[PDB]
């Protein structure tokens, strides 16, 4: 969380130039998705250097999930339910990469049924 | 006065094969189907569909 | 008062009916001509070139 | 173990390349098109771009500098403009300290590090002003510490086979040059200042590669005359 | 309104409970009935494979099944001594032994002209190395006929003009004769209604199609994430809402490729994507997975399931055998049995092959809805077999029983409607791609209400 | 042996070979209906039996066409389609 997030953001932002998500946090810190959403907004704040480009989504009432793109003229804005900060790109250029993610602790809704092997 | 029109075409144009379909193909640019005698007269028989019969025809 | 294309099918009265009623359905523009034998088709054919009188067969 | 370590050269210097010609104009960006394969699996979503003889030359170029990569110290990708003969950008690939072993890193792993490579390329030639139509052109210049081209037609051999075609050819295409030699030559009056910036490089197991750029940044008149869409 | 307000007014007061993560809540439980029920009328077994011909035996038995069952129907409806206004009404069996001014009704076929499209020729012209000029033998009829195997009649009338038809549709056919040989038609009738399953806080259903994962288009891949995201509750954070859905179905065009010009590494990794994708999401929900059109499964519209192989080795688990209601691979027409409620689910390969005809006696979301609930009312699924499917041995898609729900996958735009066709109501959803208009489709199984979810860049 | 141990590449070449033969002959089946609807006028069944029931040895379509069906009921094909149903029985 604090002391910590920021430091994993700083270093997954600047070290190595990867696009960093809430998610990424999700799994990284083991906590909920609204706790994730927190910090990315507690770090969006406090930071002289706006070497990032902040990538927004609205939630409308629809479920009408919208990449905020102008970021001058959203319409709909009495519509809007929710609003976090997705990601942070280092570039003008989102373009992130996927990989497996061993959730193991950091499921928010399991499924009914589970794994049996063998 | 008989013509045979296959003769003809073949004093005319130089083919490799001046049947009616490949006459046909090569110089008025269609293509027909051909069946065999056979499958002829199986659809020709009686009792069978209209589009056999309209196929014949 | 011709119509420059025609059909001639030879089908005895002891086939299946509805036979011409179907053939003449399937062209419905090109007039079909039924005889009993082929020997009165014949005929009607060297009537029809008798009519027509044609230079060239 | 050189059997993967080419593959992954030719990947991180065919995206290398193209991302430079992309973002640099110096060719339409319309011919251009993003995607991840290229003959092989690429780490991004590169664009790479679509013309047939661009292709040839470029996967010809590449394969002519691993196979001298032994001698080849630096590899770099020199920005000329085409009004004067002048580099105004250069593009470095410093392939020192890289290890050269024919005796298990995955892929995955170096993909990462090539990601985050080309990223921070990526990031770098975004905030790079603008550059027009048809007034930019790129060289390929490699800088060697032990050998000699050009002199391997003195003997007169006949060739028998493709591969000794393409070595022949390898060894005669290219021309001596000298450090520093489509720059300015200090004229004197506000002379021009070249600029040094440093870019992040991969550090596989088998694959230390540093990476940086140059650029001119200054001028004394007839440098950098439209070729910058003036001011943006 | 400046977004750092909009961020300061949403995510500075955010709620941060019910989100603890040590216990989290069970998706709700939705079985399907016909998992290890077997009897799949659509499973081919490949041994026996497809021989290039037999399609005269499924063109008769399709005929015989259907007269019989408009038969049965018209003689419920239309039975003796019913009379119409001008006079009784007779049965008649020839379609030919209509010859008077007296009321009559029979059962038969119907014939349409049914013209190929201009970019469908374009498209096999090309690919075919001696392809005549298929424009110039088409070189038309904008009449409905009947035919009854002893001759055909013209229909005329407002009746059946505003009605879609295919060729060999066998319905029953009331009216009067013309004054030409035409037929008059007054009412039209067709096979007797199915039996349908009784149907029955549940659950929702998500229905997607046409993610389309290829090597050239990124934005997909994010469309996709984002979607994962959103059923794992994270994007919409609402979890007792997220948490109703308890089962995904993926309907089929999974990944775009041409197989034409295609190797196995590029389609190795599209399926590498969609794999991560599956792993990074079956531990939260139940993902069922159609094969598609351009999806790497047979051309004929009874695709086969996917293989098991073509995934990747973090999916041998899920692929033990014993978990199969997590991940479930089906045929590509597949009857789900969700919670009681019987799902009639198909790629949308016979809605996109009708369509693919001219036909001059009948492409609007309208029309698509229609042409699914005549393709309900015939009881037939695949209208244009020589399309449609391949030889088939020993027909599935003759239809036995009425679904509750009626599914067509990857179509150009979204619809759904209710039908009642003989006192049974049918659901009917046009499910639209991912690719194009990314969205998704959220089924309720109590209320049978389809609510929609976007999602966009 | 070293293609059997790899199912994926192995069963994604055997599935783009055959399904490369099935498009083709789909498309060869396509152009000679809409070449025997000339005859029969027809757009259903009854016009693809008609017009597999051509065998104009003038056409280079009908050539296709035999060399298609002969490649699908090889012996080869078979050998694949057991090789997959014996590689994706795990
Ligand atoms: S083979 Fe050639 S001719 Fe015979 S049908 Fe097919 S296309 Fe028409």
């Amino acid at each position: 969380m604090d002391q910590k997030a920021s430091y994993f953001i700083n270093e997954k932002l600047f070290t190595e130039v990867k696009p960093v998500l809430f998610t990424d946090l999700i799994h990284h810190l083991k906590i909920g998705p609204s706790m994730a959403k927190k910090l990315m907004f507690d770090y969006y704040k406090q930071t002289t250097n706006a070497k990032y480009n902040c990538v927004v989504i609205c939630c409308y009432k629809d479920q009408t999930i919208k990449i905020i793109h102008d970021l001058s003229n959203i319409p709909q804005q009495d519509s809007i339910i929710d609003c976090f900060i997705y990601a942070f790109n280092p570039m003008d250029s989102f373009i992130p990469y996927y990989d497996i993610i061993d959730q193991k602790d950091c499921l928010t809704i399991k499924n009914s049924y589970e794994l049996k092997v063998s | 006065h008989m013509i045979n029109i296959w003769r003809a075409l073949r004093s005319d144009v130089n083919l490799t094969q001046y049947t009616i379909e490949s006459a046909a193909f090569n110089i008025l640019h269609k293509r027909l189907p051909h069946f065999s005698f056979e499958s002829l007269t199986n659809m020709w028989n009686a009792k069978k569909s209209t589009t056999e019969l309209k196929t014949v025809l | 008062d011709i119509a420059y294309e025609g059909i001639m099918i030879v089908h005895k009265a002891s086939e299946d009916s509805t036979f011409p009623t179907k053939i003449q359905h399937c062209i419905n523009e090109i007039p079909v001509m039924f005889y009993e034998s082929e020997f009165e088709m014949f005929e009607a054919l060297t009537d029809l070139v008798l009519l027509l009188d044609p230079d060239i067969l | 173990m050189n059997r993967w370590v080419e593959k992954w050269l030719r990947v991180y210097l065919k995206c290398y390349i193209n991302l430079i010609l992309f973002y640099r104009n110096v060719y339409p960006p319309q011919s251009f098109d993003y995607t991840t394969y290229q003959s092989f699996n690429l780490p991004q979503f590169v664009p790479i771009n679509r013309h047939p003889a661009l292709i040839d030359y470029i996967e010809e170029l590449i394969l002519d500098v691993l196979s001298k990569l032994t001698h080849v110290y630096r590899f770099s990708i020199c920005i000329i403009n085409k009004k004067n003969d002048l580099c105004i950008e250069k593009y470095v690939l410093d392939f020192s300290e890289l290890q050269h072993v024919d005796k298990i890193i995955t892929e995955t792993e170096v993909f990462d590090e090539f990601r985050s490579s080309l990223n921070s390329l990526i990031m770098h030639l975004e905030k790079l002003p603008k550059v027009n139509d048809d007034t930019i052109t790129f060289e390929a210049v490699i800088n060697a510490i032990e050998l000699e081209l050009g002199h391997k037609l003195d003997r007169n051999r006949r060739v028998d086979s493709l591969e000794e075609k393409a070595e022949i050819e390898r060894d005669s295409n290219w021309v001596k040059c000298q450090e520093d030699e489509n720059l300015p030559d200090n004229n004197g009056f506000q002379p021009p200042k070249i600029k040094l910036t440093s870019l992040v490089g991969s550090d596989v197991g088998p694959l230390i590669i540093h990476q940086f750029s140059e650029k001119l940044i200054s001028g004394d008149d007839k440098i950098l005359n439209g070729v910058y869409s003036q001011y943006e | 309104l400046h977004m750092d307000a909009l961020l300061t007014k949403f995510n500075e007061d955010r709620s941060l409970q019910d989100e603890n993560l040590s216990q989290p809540r069970t998706r709700v439980r939705i079985v399907d009935d016909n998992l290890y029920n077997k009897s799949n009328p659509f499973q081919l077994c490949y041994k026996k494979r497809d021989y290039g011909s037999q399609y005269y035996h499924i063109y008769q038995y399709r005929l015989k099944t259907f007269r019989e069952r408009v038969l049965k129907e018209c003689d419920k409806r239309w039975d003796a001594g019913f009379t119409l206004n001008g006079q009784l009404v007779l049965k008649k069996d020839k379609v030919l032994d209509i010859q008077g001014n007296q009321p009559c009704w029979c059962v038969g076929s119907i014939y349409c002209e049914m013209k190929y499209k201009p970019n469908v020729l374009d498209e096999v012209i090309n690919d075919t190395y001696g392809a005549p000029d298929l424009t110039k033998s088409y070189t038309g009829s904008d009449e409905i006929m009947l035919e009854d195997e002893s001759g055909r009649v013209l229909l005329v009338g407002d009746f059946i003009r505003s009605t879609p038809f295919i060729t060999g549709v066998v319905v029953g056919i009331l009216g009067m004769e013309a004054e030409a040989g035409t037929f008059q038609v007054l009412d039209i009738c067709y096979p007797t209604p199915l039996p349908q399953n009784p149907f029955p806080t549940r659950g929702k259903i998500a229905l997607v199609s046409g993610l389309n994962l290829n090597n050239t288009s990124p934005d997909r891949l994010l469309r996709l994430e984002i979607l994962r995201e959103f059923l794992m509750g994270r994007i919409n954070n609402k979890i007792d809402d997220i948490s109703l859905i308890g089962r995904l179905l993926i309907c089929g065009n999974s990944v775009d490729f041409d197989i034409k010009s295609v190797n196995k590494d590029e389609l190795m990794i599209s399926l590498t994507e969609f794999s991560k994708f599956l792993h990074n999401i079956l531990p939260s929900i139940s993902v069922d997975i159609m094969p598609g059109t351009n999806d790497p499964s047979d051309k004929s519209l009874p695709q086969q399931p996917f293989h098991k192989s073509l995934f990747d080795k973090s999916l041998e688990s899920y692929f033990n055998g014993s978990n199969k209601e997590i991940l479930n691979l089906v045929t590509n027409p597949y009857e789900f049995s969700y919670n009681g409620v019987d799902v009639l689910a198909v790629s949308g390969k016979n809605i996109n092959d009708i369509c693919k005809y001219v036909i001059p006696s009948n492409d609007d979301i309208e029309h698509r809805l229609d042409l699914m609930e005549c393709t309900m009312k015939w009881q037939n699924i695949a209208p244009t077999a020589p399309d449609t499917l391949w030889c088939y041995p020993y027909d599935p898609f003759v239809l036995d029983k009425w679904p509750h729900v009626y599914i067509v996958a990857n179509q150009p735009y979204f619809g759904t409607r209710v039908v009642e066709i003989g006192g049974k109501n049918i659901k009917i959803i046009s499910v639209p791609e991912f690719s194009s208009t990314g969205m998704i489709i959220l089924l309720d199984l109590e209320t049978l209400e389809a609510e929609t979810v976007k999602i966009d860049i | 042996d070293d293609c059997l141990e790899k199912r994926s590449t192995t069963t994604l070449s055997f599935l783009i070979k055959k399904l490369k033969r099935q498009k083709e002959y789909q498309t060869l089946k396509t152009v000679c209906r809409t070449c025997s609807y000339r005859y029969t006028s027809d757009a259903g069944i009854e016009n693809d039996h008609i017009a597999s029931k051509c065998n104009s040895y003038d056409c280079p379509v009908f050539y296709s066409r035999v060399k298609a069906e002969r490649y699908l009921r090889d012996n080869q094909s078979v050998q694949r389609e057991e090789a997959l149903i014996s590689l994706n029985d795990w």
